[PDB]
């Protein structure tokens, strides 16, 4: 683990090269520490940032999705776009390469099957669908009482990382069905759920933990509530009803103050 | 099992993806940021 | 000294009032190595004919102008033999030397944020779920004048967001300093230089469909004339591709 | 693990021995790589086919059979003939030698007995049948809640492999009861099921995983939906009802296109 | 054996009925060396994207057809990124691999002279002193169907000479063997290959104004069907630039 | 248990059939196919 540096002693200084002057324009952050500004003592400083590294920061297994079994059947397309709090944390970065371990928290009872359906094929659309009988589609059978199912999905990119943001399109110029952003760039599969009993509740919570993460290009954190998934659209249409039609709210987190200089 | 006043790093499922968090950390420097200059 | 000269073959920038050059992520553009390669065909390196400064149209910077953005490689698609190589190849990569130029006078005040955003995915100008159109995110060399936030901005045709405070993507300006950037403060410098390598999780991709970078110039503090009758100043952008590669020669993807 | 070969560099070539010419008639595949055709660069290629080897390809534990407990009793004759998706994957090969691990997924509750009945003897035909009391017939007692039963059956051939296809008969020329195909060639036993309680549902799913596989003579993959088991008959009789009597459908997976050269 | 394969990057010729390749003047195309250079700027080598086979339109060879010619670099001016590099540069050089293709049947008879003429300066179609027009000596990939000698050939507009016996320049066909050439005799071979280096007394010149080479296909003996109903056979020409260079990047000389 | 910067291949049930998948792979060649020729 890496501890933060110690504070070194510093005395009075008369210097013709100010360290406290600079240029904000150059594009560089300040190198100034308290030894440049005040007169300091030696402090032996054992603090660590270990809990701020991208493995610990993104490694807590957030809830990605919720589904309800309707007629003892549910379906979920794997993605982080649906939940704002985990979507904001992934979007501090442009590119992420991670394995994910998927824990399924269900309040149902009896017996459940999860099918991981790899991209490019058809999933079971109901319980009792013949497609639940699969040679090569990986599935998980579990009894929700006595344990939570968990499996790891490795990194399935088509690229060396996942795009969190994608400034391109999947089709050429004149195509009218063009799709913008990361949705065409990869698909992580879908999870199909069914119950082989009736028993308990219908709620299925999918918790996902990124592990073995490599993050690439830091971005400004999301300053606005999300509106749609796979968008970046931050303009929110609160109501379709009437004269407030076509009125949009940004919904940011900036708060005002009565006066500068009085705070 | 997979690999190794002691310690033992043992992989039960024999896959590199099936392991827990990667706690072995070397690579770092803020200077890619905060000082991204030629000279 | 503040003097600088950058010679990319056939063309030379000379900047006499200048900061250090920003080398994005401390990384110079390189050619794609064999360790990282995907496609099996031998790529083409145009070198001096593609790699050279292409100056775009200037934009008039005024009181009340909210900003501008350009997409790359897009802005260069019609420029010289670099733009020709985009249409005749499947894939391509490149780094860029972006040189932004604004000079006024010691009586003028103002500040510009010049930033390069990797994968700058815009937001729709407002309302329902609509992908911003290919037509709007590919203006070419002309870039996009940012207009501004309004309830009256036309929401037709999948138009991009006009609000520079949210970076058009929904994240605060003022955090844009996490990207390679410089400020042009008329008090201090009249120009900026950013050398960006090729940034992508892919070795090469289609130059036309995907815009790797985005150059964004935001007037952080407005333009004050002082005592002069000059209420507007041009802003010229000059881009040099550097270490550009192309592979997958085909028919031109043009019309 | 075996990675695929690297792409080597190649330049312009003027050669009086074309590598791109050949004869389709000789019965051999092309040796051509992109270094013979185009001008190439060195690519360092780490990709593996590990997931395509016959152990991984056939090693996923497909569902072989489903049975329903009728009066708390079920019976299943072990075979892969019933399920089309796993039957197609085994039939890429003429001969297979594998051990199989058998997992039983049941939605019943309480207490179940599985009896493995080796060939050549009589099985229990009901629950409470005295034959459920056995000295030497291997059985499994399990409670479906808290765990799924699993056991391995080794390779029981009579031969060195299983026949997936058999072009012979079990009886001589003039015998009228002749049976064609692999059904006489081996019998893997049958699984008898009973419940010692009432409790849960009646459904019993038998999942089988081939392991330690050796495959022999590759065959063309099945191009047509199956009709009967132990047949290879692909002609499907959809209805016995009326004038459509004796009309057969092949039911293949070939799809047409409007034009060649326009695709 | 008679088999041959020529791979110039991205493209492959395969000739199964073939002669030796003519290497013009025993000289392979090279890049311009530093000893022979004139201009000071670093040239561009497009390599695999420009250097590759460009097949032109086929010409129908018939009873009574007098021949065809193509001008080089001209024929390639619209072809791929090679033709793009012609318009964006002052100067350029290149060698060429010309592969001519005519196949008929063992019942057909005929012979073709396939020759490459350096500096093939045409003659005006007749009469007074008139330079042949730029428009006529630059047909592009289409080349020129030689028509034939007549008093009725239109003398308007500075048209070139139509008579193949005099090589359109006033020198006898049949001495055309002093240039790099092969004969396609339908009895013998269905194709031809000529590798010409860059020939000029100048290191590089303008690709558009000057035509270095000329490819001339003359039906030395007419096409006899034998007993078949096939009275015409196509003739396809495929050109690979090789070791092509360009220098003096500028605006495209196009319109 | 049955048999053996480390690794341990351990058989819990002491049968060769009771083991998991066989991951140790050597034998291969496409040439039985794609080139099944005398000369």
């Amino acid at each position: 683990v890496l501890v933060v540096p110690d504070t070194k002693p510093s005395g009075p200084q008369h210097t013709t090269k100010p360290s406290i002057l600079g240029a904000m324009e150059i594009g560089a952050s300040s190198n100034a520490t308290p030894e440049s500004t005040i007169e300091t003592r030696y402090v032996y400083n054992t603090n660590t940032n270990a809990e701020a590294d991208v493995e610990m920061f993104l490694g807590r297994s957030a809830l990605w999705g919720k589904v309800t079994l309707t007629r003892q059947y549910a379906k979920w397309e794997i993605n982080f776009q649906e939940q704002a709090h985990i979507r904001k944390k992934f979007e501090f970065f442009t590119y992420l390469r991670f394995d994910m371990e998927v824990t399924i928290v269900t309040n149902n009872k009896g017996l459940m099957q999860i099918m991981f359906v790899p991209p490019g094929i058809d999933h079971p659309e109901t319980h009792d669908d013949r497609k639940w009988d699969s040679a090569s589609n990986p599935s998980v059978f579990f009894q929700p009482k006595s344990g939570f199912p968990r499996f790891t999905i490795p990194f399935t990119g088509l690229a060396s990382a996942y795009y969190m943001f994608y400034d391109g399109y999947d089709k050429p110029k004149g195509s009218d069905n063009n799709e913008y952003g990361i949705a065409p760039t990869n698909d992580m599969g879908l999870l199909c759920f069914r119950t082989l009993d009736n028993s308990g509740g219908n709620d299925v919570k999918i918790y996902v933990k990124p592990k073995h993460i490599t993050a690439w290009v830091p971005r400004p954190p999301r300053a606005t509530q999300y509106t749609h998934k796979y968008s970046t659209n931050y303009h929110y249409k609160p109501n379709s009803s009437g004269p407030d039609e076509h009125v949009l709210k940004d919904r940011h987190f900036i708060k005002t103050r009565p006066l500068i200089s009085s705070a | 099992g997979a690999q190794v006043i002691k310690y033992f790093n043992i992989n039960y499922y024999k896959d590199s993806a099936s392991s827990g968090l990667s706690r072995q950390d070397f690579s770092q420097d803020p200077s890619k940021f905060t000082q991204p200059l030629v000279d | 000294d503040r003097l600088k000269q950058i010679t990319i073959g056939n063309s030379t920038i000379t900047t006499q009032d200048s900061l250090h050059t920003v080398l994005a992520y401390g990384e110079w553009p390189t050619y794609l190595s064999d360790i990282d390669a995907t496609s099996v065909d031998k790529p083409t390196h145009p070198e001096t004919s593609a790699d050279r400064f292409y100056t775009l149209d200037s934009v008039e910077w005024q009181v009340g102008s909210h900003g501008w953005w350009w997409k790359l490689p897009d802005a260069l698609k019609d420029m010289g033999v670099f733009g020709q190589n985009m249409y005749y190849h499947s894939m391509g990569r490149s780094g860029f030397i972006i040189h932004t130029q604004c000079n006024a006078t010691k009586f003028h005040s103002g500040a510009l944020i010049v930033a390069v955003i990797p994968e700058h995915q815009l937001a729709y100008v407002g309302g329902v779920k609509v992908n911003v159109g290919y037509d709007h995110t590919h203006p070419g060399q002309s870039g996009h004048q940012i207009r501004g936030p309004s309830q009256s901005n036309d929401r037709s045709g999948g138009k991009p967001d006009e609000d520079p405070l949210f970076n058009c993507n929904g994240t605060l300006l003022g955090n844009i300093t996490i990207f390679p950037h410089q400020i042009i403060n008329l008090r201090t410098n009249n120009s900026s230089t950013i050398v960006v390598p090729y940034i992508n999780c892919v070795p090469m991709d289609n130059m036309l469909k995907h815009n790797n970078l985005s150059l964004v110039i935001i007037p952080l503090v407005p333009l004050r004339p002082g005592s002069s009758g000059i209420n507007s100043v041009p802003i010229t952008v000059t881009i040099a591709p550097y270490k550009s590669e192309f592979s997958g020669a085909m028919e031109a993807q043009r019309q």
